């Protein structure tokens, strides 16, 4: 949500300027954040899969 | 044996080295972006 | 002068048994020497590598430690120790981090509890451990499903993997 | 197995089969070149080592 | 001189000077100047102004210590549980006591030392050392014995480190250059140079 | 039950199977006793009986700071009577506040 | 020179070629051929060069090497003292570490560079925090008391000749630089402060001195204490005159309540090499003082009475290290009649406790002489204070040789061939020196 | 037997101190997390700040280095308790 | 055309590698040195200056000991995204370089653990991946805010010096390091705390990324020295002597002195190549003799560099506090040799693949001299 963010202020600074670096940046941010998010939904599936029996909530590290 | 000699050789090898030593302590700025401090360097930029 | 000579006794007479509880609720008689610390007799019987985390002191980590549950009676025979130095700290940082909220009046670590006569067929207790990490080669997971033994385990003690 | 492309030299570590390729031929023929300097080499230091040499023999069973 | 018979070292004249000659024929700076702001902050003429600008210093640094402390509780209380007891009112005294006492230890350094000041006139490592002596003494008002002796003393000892590699040190070796030739030493054929180097830009961040 | 180690014509072997006790090195140790070791390891590790008092402070402060001050009191005269006796102008010394610059003469001036 | 720097390198180098059974045979070889070749750098040190009798450049300014008579005298010490470290110690591992210790600290005193001393003089940290904290007689804290203290020091050392490198562009001796800098004064002195010990840096000699190796301890004392005076010399009066000349009261300050406070401190103590760590202490304030009043009679002074103390006190660790072999004790109270038990070690530890009292046929006393008259040419009264608090070391001296002395004793504990083998060198030098041959 | 150092306090009291820091152990991310967050936008804010003079500076270093508590602090002394 | 053949070459190179390493894939070569010196070829079509040369020997040197084709041609793209971090001209550069390093990072982290070792390499990936989302969002909105402002992207300006701190692991920025590195492979905690680092010191040197602010620098060094001092695990004292020597070197590199860090971070690499790759405690002691900064050793010429260029800016505090807390680091230094000879018998794997240690324990004892004249 936050990376989307970012993302469409560049998108209106593109806009408000009649530039095209921003347009670029969103999509470099676009590419980007989908690859950290498949990453890290990767590790946060193969963290899930290696829990002990005793372990009851190891996604909420936050807790 | 001429110690005249060798002391004057040893004081002339120490003295040229501190002065080529200031010399290398002569340095500005060799960033890329800093046109200004080195305009008289021939460069060129594949940007 | 040149009072008697006491002959020694063979290990059969100072060898004292205690009755183990291990993680999986077995019962074990570890048979031990007396003079021996815990740690070294639970080590020499055979017990998993998982069943024991080194010594989180400076200059201690060598040793191997359990996390243990002793009876009252036998409280007096645990070591006294400085807080004012860095044991107490090994001490302080094995409770922070693998004994945590397993802790229970009885705990105590295997190391500071010497083997002698008077705790023969006495009945000790693996406690539970969290999982911790030192390195990734000196680490516990929180499985017990190994089937090594840490005797086996020539490695001496945690340093760069 | 499952597998029946697997190299030679990984199914007979022991002896490499025969040469077949030219540049195979040629490193054998440098290789016989190699191991007889090697032995004279070998010689030329029992000399110098003295009665014995050093030298080693398969024992009897 | 390096033998046994005259001293080591060795005497300049005071009668003879030597003119001063530029390093470079022509400076340029990228060092800047001092602010109006640091300049109107350093002022200690009136002991209200000068503690009312300096305090805000103290009171931050009071809260960031308070945040952690709070922090430390916070992250330890159990989402899962309900309370019974609010945590906010566990949590607020903490950075609030914190923040109060570090800007009461501020407050009573930066008033002694414009104090000090004003009254004897000059500007002295005796001010800095009496206002850190004055901020330790109340540090350890109902303290154990040592800390009656060793908080004036640490409260004190700051200002002077302040002091001599905050003020003394930078004006002390000004004057060195480290090229074209030694500061004292012109006579002595070394690479002059027409400008001298730039290694940056003044900063602006 | 002691016999002798030391073989001066070179032939010398360590008897570790003996039945009789070698006179070696060991056999001239001192054989100490329980209460003056622990005497030793108290006045060494003295610092554990350490307490700050005002005593202590007192002693301290009275006796070593005492000798600090009178001696840089007692060399501060003798610098300053020693600039008088060699003519030269007040010396600035690091802590004494002098408006003059002389701090070594200069060997070719005549004072 | 050449010869000296050649056979300097060429004992670590010997090491890695031995047999490892013909370690100690070579290490000795070793050891005698660089004194000889120290004698042969006196040999070829003309007095007609007042400045430096010999510099030697290997193609930069830290490869400059030099010789003056500070450093001469100094390097001749080490080279003389060497071979009676050599033969007091076993094993390969001990040789190495001491050869390679000896290497670096000869090197440090002919050194003309700040730097290139500076990296000489600390190569030798760790190889005594193995050595003073070695499995069984060695001490943790001691170790770690002499190398944080040592790193502390070189390191502000270092500062400051970065600094000097910076400015002048030069940090070599030779080149003249004067420096009115207090900062950079402090940088240079604070070595000088921690390694000769003087009040309150001085904690960390005792703890090393007991802890470490009687050949060790006979390094420590002999010449690794001396490069202090080495480095004053050479890389401070030169350029830092003004700086001691305008801090002369607090220089006094310090130096006279570290004699002052070692004397007393030296009371309290019952184990033998704290007494003779503690002596060194008290020694090492006249040196440093006379050298600070920078006057003619001031530093050669303190180059002979350092001379005098590196014949002294390695003699009295070596005696009280061959004591301890003999009766596995260092407390004076389980150590009694022996005057009877052993005669010759008797004689020799009296002797050289004489030498330590400074008394007149020997070096101690000329050397005092010396350092007195450029006191009293400072002022009288400092002089004065120094001659009487000297009484101090008396008391502790009289009370240790008095409860040695009688009493009785079940063991005889005397000294064999090899032991008078190793002191009797040191006794001749120290007749020749006291007779005036300083 | 040796001379040994003499250990203040009772054996089972000591290990009862001790058996205090046997308690739930956070994880450090929920502190690295915020730490991270508001340290970016404090140095943000720093650049903003007035200029101090050096003397205030090292008090007020000195003042947060006395005022810091360790992490083992609060854990030994956290109770659940208002 | 032509100017982009030279960038061109370096993908083709990559590519074919790639392809010929996925064909001929098999046990009989698990450890693929061909296509090890292949990469290493083909990173040669990307020097073109010293601190390229440096990037390629420093990668080349890592490359040796991964183990495998896959982790090699993720070093590979480690070493394409610092090259380009180099070249970065703007905020786009920057960010598509970094965090293209992130990825590899996370990648490697993830193919370097064994199944016992999962709980704990996972957690330390997925924390990393987090504390990198919060910098990287907070980068691009700031550099959002300045596009929109200024019209034009510059990368000197506040916002990407906040986040090269965090990249350098600086102050407030330095704990992703420790959680990481602690549970990851030591190869890769190695590789991954030396080669990053150039980078950013190079991008920093070029494109004015300078501020006046010292707070940062002096707040890495003291914590730095203090927790190194106060850390139980070894592996947290060899950190946490990171983040104090580069908060060190950033407020050196502020002043200008592009040169001295430049030969700081080659030191460096040489210096923690042996005690992180431990096999002998003779190589470990030379390599914490070396990271101390020990005269005898290479390692000395490095730290000298940065010390010597203190003293030229003539900043007081900043020289008191280098004092105290390199004697504070020391101590550790000295508890990591303290514990490798004498505290207990030490024994440890006999993992015989020294690639590039023994190379590297002969250059810190020999390399002193001829590098001299750099201070
Ligand atoms: C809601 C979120 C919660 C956080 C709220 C704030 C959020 C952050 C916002 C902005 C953050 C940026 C600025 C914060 C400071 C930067 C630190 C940081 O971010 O690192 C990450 C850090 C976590 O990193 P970590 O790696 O996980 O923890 C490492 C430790 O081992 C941690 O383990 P430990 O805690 O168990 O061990 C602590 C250890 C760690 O060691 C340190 O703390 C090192 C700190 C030394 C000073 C740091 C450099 C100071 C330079 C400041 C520069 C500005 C002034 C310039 C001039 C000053 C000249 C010096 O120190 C100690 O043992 C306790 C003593 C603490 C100070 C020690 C020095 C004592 C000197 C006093 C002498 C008097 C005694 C005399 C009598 C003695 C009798 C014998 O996060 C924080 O700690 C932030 C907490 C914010 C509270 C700070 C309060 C004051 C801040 C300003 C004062 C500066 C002094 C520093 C005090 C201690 C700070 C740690
Ligand atoms: C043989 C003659 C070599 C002598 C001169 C070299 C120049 C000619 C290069 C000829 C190649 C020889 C390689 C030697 C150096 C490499 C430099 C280089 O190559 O580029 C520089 C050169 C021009 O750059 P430049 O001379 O530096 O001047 C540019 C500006 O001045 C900007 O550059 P800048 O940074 O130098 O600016 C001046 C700088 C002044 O900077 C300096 O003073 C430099 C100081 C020398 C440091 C030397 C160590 C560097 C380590 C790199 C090792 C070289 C690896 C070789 C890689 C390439 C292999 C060919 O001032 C500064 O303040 C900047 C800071 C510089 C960094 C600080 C220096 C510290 C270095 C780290 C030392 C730490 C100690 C480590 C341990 C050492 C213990 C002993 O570029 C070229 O000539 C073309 C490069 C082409 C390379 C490969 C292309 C041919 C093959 C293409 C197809 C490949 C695929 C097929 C493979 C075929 C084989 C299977
Ligand atoms: C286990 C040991 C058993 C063996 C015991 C050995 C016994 C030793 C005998 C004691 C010797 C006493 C001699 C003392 C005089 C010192 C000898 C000496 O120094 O030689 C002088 C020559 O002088 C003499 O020969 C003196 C004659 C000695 C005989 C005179 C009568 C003997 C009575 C003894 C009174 C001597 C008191 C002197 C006090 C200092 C060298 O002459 P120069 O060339 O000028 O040398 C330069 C001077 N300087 C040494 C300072 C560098
Ligand atoms: C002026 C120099 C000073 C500046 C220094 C920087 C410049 C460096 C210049 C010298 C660099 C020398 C680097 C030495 C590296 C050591 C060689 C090495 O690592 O070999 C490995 C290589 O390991 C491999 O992984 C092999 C794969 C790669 C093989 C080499 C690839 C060659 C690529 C071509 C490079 C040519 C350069 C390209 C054009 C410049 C073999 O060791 P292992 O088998 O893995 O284990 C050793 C076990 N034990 C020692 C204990 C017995
Ligand atoms: C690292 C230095 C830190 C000091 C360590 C001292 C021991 C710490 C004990 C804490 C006590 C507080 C610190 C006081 C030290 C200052 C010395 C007092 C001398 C003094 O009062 O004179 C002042 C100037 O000295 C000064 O204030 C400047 C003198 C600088 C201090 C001495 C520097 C060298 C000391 C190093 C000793 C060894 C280092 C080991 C710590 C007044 O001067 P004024 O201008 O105000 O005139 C007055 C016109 N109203
Ligand atoms: C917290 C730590 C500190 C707390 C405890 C400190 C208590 C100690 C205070 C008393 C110390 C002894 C007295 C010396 C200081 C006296 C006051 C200093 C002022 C001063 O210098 O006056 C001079 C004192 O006489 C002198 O020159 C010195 C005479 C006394 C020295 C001889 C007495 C002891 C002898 C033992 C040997 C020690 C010295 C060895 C060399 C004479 O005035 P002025 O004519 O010089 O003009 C100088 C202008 N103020
Ligand atoms: C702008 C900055 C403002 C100022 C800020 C100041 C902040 C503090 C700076 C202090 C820096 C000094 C560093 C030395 C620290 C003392 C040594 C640490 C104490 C210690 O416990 O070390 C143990 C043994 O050390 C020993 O046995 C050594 C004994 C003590 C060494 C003496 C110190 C050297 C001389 C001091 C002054 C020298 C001249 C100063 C100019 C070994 O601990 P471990 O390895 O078992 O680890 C287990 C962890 N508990
Ligand atoms: C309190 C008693 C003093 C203890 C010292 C005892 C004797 C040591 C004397 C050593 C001899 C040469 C050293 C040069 C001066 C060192 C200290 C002299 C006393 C002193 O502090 O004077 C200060 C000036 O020195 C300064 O401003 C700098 C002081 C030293 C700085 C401390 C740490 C520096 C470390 C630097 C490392 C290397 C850096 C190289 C770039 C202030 O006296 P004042 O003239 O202002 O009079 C104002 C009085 N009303």
């Amino acid at each position: 949500i936050a990376f989307i963010a970012c993302s469409v202020n560049f998108l209106y600074a593109s806009a408000y300027l009649n530039d095209m670096a921003g347009m670029l940046f969103s999509i470099t941010i676009t590419t980007i954040s989908a690859c950290e998010t498949a990453l890290g939904l990767a590790l946060c599936v193969g963290y899930f899969q290696s829990r002990a029996a005793n372990e009851v909530e190891a996604l909420n590290l936050l807790k | 044996v001429d110690s005249q000699a060798e002391w004057y050789a040893e004081y002339d090898k120490l003295e040229k080295a501190r002065q080529k030593r200031r010399i290398w302590k002569w340095r500005d700025s060799d960033s890329r972006d800093e046109y200004a401090i080195n305009a008289e360097e021939p460069v060129i930029y594949i940007r | 002068d040149h009072d008697h000579y006491t002959p020694p006794k063979t290990v059969f007479e100072d060898t004292i048994t205690i009755n183990v509880l291990d993680y999986d609720g077995k019962k074990h008689a570890v048979k031990a020497l007396i003079g021996t610390p815990l740690n070294k007799a639970l080590v020499e019987y055979g017990f998993s590598s998982t069943y024991f985390f080194p010594n989180m002191g400076y200059y201690t980590q060598h040793i191997s430690d359990a996390h243990v549950f002793i009876p009252e009676e036998y409280w007096k025979y645990v070591e006294n120790v400085d807080l004012k130095t860095d044991d107490a700290e090994a001490i302080k940082l094995m409770f922070k981090l693998v004994v945590q909220d397993y802790q229970r009046e009885t705990s105590f670590f295997a190391s500071y509890l010497t083997l002698n006569k008077e705790m023969d067929n006495m009945t000790i207790g693996f406690g539970p451990i969290k999982p911790w990490h030192i390195t990734p080669k000196w680490s516990f997971n929180g499985h017990h499903n190994v089937k090594d033994r840490m005797f086996d385990r020539l490695e001496t003690g945690p340093f760069i993997e | 197995s499952l597998l029946k492309n697997y190299p030679p030299s990984y199914l007979y570590p022991f002896r490499h089969p025969k040469p077949e390729g030219v540049i195979e031929k040629v490193l054998f023929n440098l290789g016989s070149l190699f191991r007889s300097a090697g032995q004279g080499m070998d010689e030329l230091g029992s000399l110098m080592l003295g009665n014995g040499g050093m030298q080693e023999s398969v024992g009897p069973n | 001189t390096f033998n046994y018979v005259i001293p080591y070292g060795g005497s300049s004249s005071y009668t003879i000077n030597n003119e001063p000659v530029k390093a470079e024929e022509v400076t340029v700076d990228f060092s800047k100047e001092p602010s109006a702001s640091s300049l109107k902050l350093a002022d200690k003429s009136d002991w209200i102004a000068y503690t009312f600008n300096n305090v805000p210093l103290m009171a931050t640094v009071g809260l960031l210590a308070g945040a952690h402390e709070a922090f430390l509780h916070y992250e330890r209380t159990p989402i899962y549980g309900k309370r019974t007891y609010n945590i906010i009112k566990k949590l607020a005294p903490i950075v609030i006591n914190k923040t109060a006492y570090a800007t009461l230890l501020g407050a009573i350094f930066c008033a002694t030392d414009a104090l000090y000041e004003n009254y004897s006139g000059k500007k002295s490592y005796t001010s800095g050392m009496v206002a850190g002596a004055a901020t330790g003494a109340v540090f350890a008002i109902g303290r154990p014995l040592p800390q009656p002796l060793v908080w004036p003393l640490v409260f004190a000892a700051a200002p002077v480190i302040a002091d001599l590699f905050g003020e003394v040190y930078p004006e002390s070796m000004k004057s060195a250059r480290g090229y074209g030739t030694p500061y004292g030493f012109e006579n002595l054929d070394d690479a002059v140079p027409t400008r001298n180097p730039i290694r940056r830009n003044p900063h602006h961040y | 039950s002691s016999r002798i180690a030391g073989d001066t014509t070179g032939k010398y072997t360590p008897n570790i199977f003996s039945p009789e006790t070698p006179m070696d090195r060991s056999f001239s140790h001192v054989p100490k006793n329980p209460f003056w070791e622990a005497w030793v390891f108290r006045r060494d590790n003295i610092q554990r009986e350490f307490v700050w008092t005002w005593q202590t402070i007192f002693d301290l402060a009275t006796f070593v700071g005492g000798l600090y001050v009178a001696m840089y009191a007692t060399a501060s005269f003798c610098s300053r009577q020693n600039d008088k006796r060699n003519g030269y102008p007040e010396r600035n010394y690091y802590f004494s506040d002098s408006k003059s610059n002389f701090v070594i003469p200069d060997e070719r001036e005549f004072y | 020179m050449s010869l000296y720097l050649f056979m300097l390198f060429l004992q670590p180098l010997s090491l890695s070629f031995v047999s490892r059974s013909f370690s100690k045979i070579s290490s000795l070889m070793m050891s005698f051929a660089t004194l000889w070749s120290a004698v042969y750098m006196w040999f070829t040190s003309n007095g007609a060069n007042q400045t430096f009798y010999q510099v030697v450049s290997w193609g930069s300014d830290w490869s400059t090497f030099g010789v003056c008579y500070t450093s001469l005298y100094i390097s001749l010490l080490c080279a003389f003292i060497f071979p009676i470290c050599v033969i007091l110690v076993q094993g390969y591992r001990a040789l190495s570490i001491l050869i390679c210790i000896q290497t670096a600290v000869s090197l440090s005193i002919v050194s003309l560079h700040m730097l290139a001393f500076y990296a000489l003089f600390e190569s030798s940290l760790l190889l005594f925090f193995i050595l003073i904290g070695r499995r069984k007689y060695g001490s943790l804290s001691a170790a770690y008391n002499i190398s944080i203290y040592t790193f502390i020091s070189a390191l502000g050392f270092l500062i400051s000749a970065f600094w000097l490198n910076w400015s002048f562009g030069s940090v070599c001796a030779l080149l003249p630089n004067e420096e009115a800098n207090s900062f950079v004064a402090f940088g240079i002195f604070i070595l000088l402060w921690v390694k000769a010990p003087l009040v309150p840096f001085h904690l960390w000699l005792p703890e090393a001195h007991v802890y470490a190796p009687t050949a060790g301890s006979v390094l420590l004392a002999g010449v690794l204490l001396k490069i202090s005076i080495v480095g004053l010399h050479v890389f401070f009066l030169p350029i830092c005159a003004s700086s001691i000349v305008k801090a002369f009261p607090l220089i006094l300050s310090i130096c006279l309540g570290s004699f002052i406070f070692s004397s007393f401190s030296t009371l309290k103590q019952i184990d033998l090499k704290k007494i003779v760590a503690y002596s060194s202490i008290s020694h090492m304030a006249i040196v440093f003082l006379s050298s600070a009043t920078n006057s003619g009679l001031g530093i050669q002074g303190a180059v002979l009475y350092c001379i005098a103390h590196g014949l002294i006190s390695p003699g009295l660790f070596l005696l009280v290290g061959i004591l301890y072999k003999n009766t596995n004790t260092k407390l004076v109270f389980y150590l009694r009649g022996l005057s009877q038990q052993a005669p010759v070690w008797w004689s020799v530890w009296v002797f050289f406790m004489l030498g330590n009292l400074a008394f007149p046929l020997f070096p101690n006393f000329i050397a005092e002489v010396v350092c007195l008259s450029a006191l009293f040419k400072n002022h009288e009264l400092y002089a004065y204070a120094f001659i009487f608090f000297s009484f101090v070391g008396t008391v502790y001296s009289s009370t240790v040789l008095g409860r040695l002395k009688g009493g009785v004793s079940s063991q005889c504990v005397d000294a064999s061939r090899l032991d008078v083998i190793s002191w009797n060198p040191l006794v001749l030098a120290t007749v020749v020196t006291g007779i005036g041959y300083m | 037997d040796e001379p040994k150092h003499q250990i203040p306090g009772n054996a089972l009291d000591n290990w009862a101190f001790l058996r205090t820091y046997a308690k739930p152990l956070p994880d450090m991310i929920h502190y690295y997390y915020y730490v991270y967050l508001f340290g970016f936008f404090f140095v943000y804010k720093v650049a903003d700040f007035p200029e101090y003079s050096p003397r205030v500076l090292v008090m007020a270093a000195l003042i947060g280095s006395l005022f810091y508590v360790r992490r083992d602090w609060v854990h030994r002394e956290f109770k659940d308790s208002p | 055309m032509w100017e982009n053949l030279w960038y061109l070459d370096i993908l083709i190179n990559v590519l074919i590698i790639t392809i010929f390493g996925l064909i001929s894939c098999s046990s009989s070569a698990t450890k693929s040195y061909d296509l090890k010196g292949c990469f290493i070829i083909s990173m040669v079509g990307g020097v073109y200056d010293i601190p390229s040369a440096i990037l390629w020997c420093l990668a080349s040197l890592s490359i040796l000991n991964f183990n495998g084709f896959f982790a090699s041609l993720f070093l590979v793209f480690t070493w394409i995204s610092n090259l380009f971090a180099m070249q970065s001209l703007n905020f786009l550069g920057i960010y598509l370089a970094f965090e293209m390093q992130s990825l590899c990072l996370l990648v490697l982290g993830k193919i370097t653990a064994n199944e016992n070792q999962r709980w704990f390499a996972y957690r330390g990936l997925l924390k990393y991946l987090v504390l990198s989302l919060i910098a990287g969002s907070i980068f691009i909105f700031h550099a959002s805010s300045s596009y929109l402002q200024s019209g034009v992207m510059i990368s000197d300006s506040l916002v990407t010096y906040v986040f090269l701190l965090f990249k350098l692991g600086v102050a407030p920025f330095h704990m992703y390091t420790l959680e990481l590195f602690s549970v990851v492979s030591r190869h890769v905690a190695f590789v991954f705390s030396t080669l990053p680092k150039l980078s950013v010191l190079y991008l920093i040197s070029n494109s004015n990324i300078g501020s006046e602010c010292v707070w940062w620098g002096l707040i890495s060094l003291w914590l730095g020295s203090i927790s190194q001092y106060q850390s139980v695990f070894v592996r947290s004292i060899l950190l946490y002597s990171s983040v104090a020597e580069i908060g060190l070197v950033l407020l050196v590199l502020q002043e200008g002195f592009s040169w001295e860090a430049f030969s700081w971070v080659s030191i460096y690499f040489l210096s923690l190549s042996g005690v992180w790759h431990a096999n002998s405690k003779f190589v470990s002691a030379i390599s914490v003799a070396s990271i101390a900064g020990l005269p005898p050793f290479l390692g000395f010429i490095g730290k000298a560099q940065i010390l010597k260029s203190l003293v030229s800016i003539n900043l007081g505090i900043l020289i008191f506090s280098s004092i105290l807390a390199a004697t504070i680091s020391f101590i550790g230094y000295l508890r990591l040799i303290r514990l490798m000879y004498l505290v207990s018998p030490v024994k440890w794997k006999n993992n015989k693949d020294s690639s590039f240690i023994n190379w590297s324990t002969w250059m810190l004892t020999v390399g002193t001299l001829p590098m001299v004249y750099s201070v």
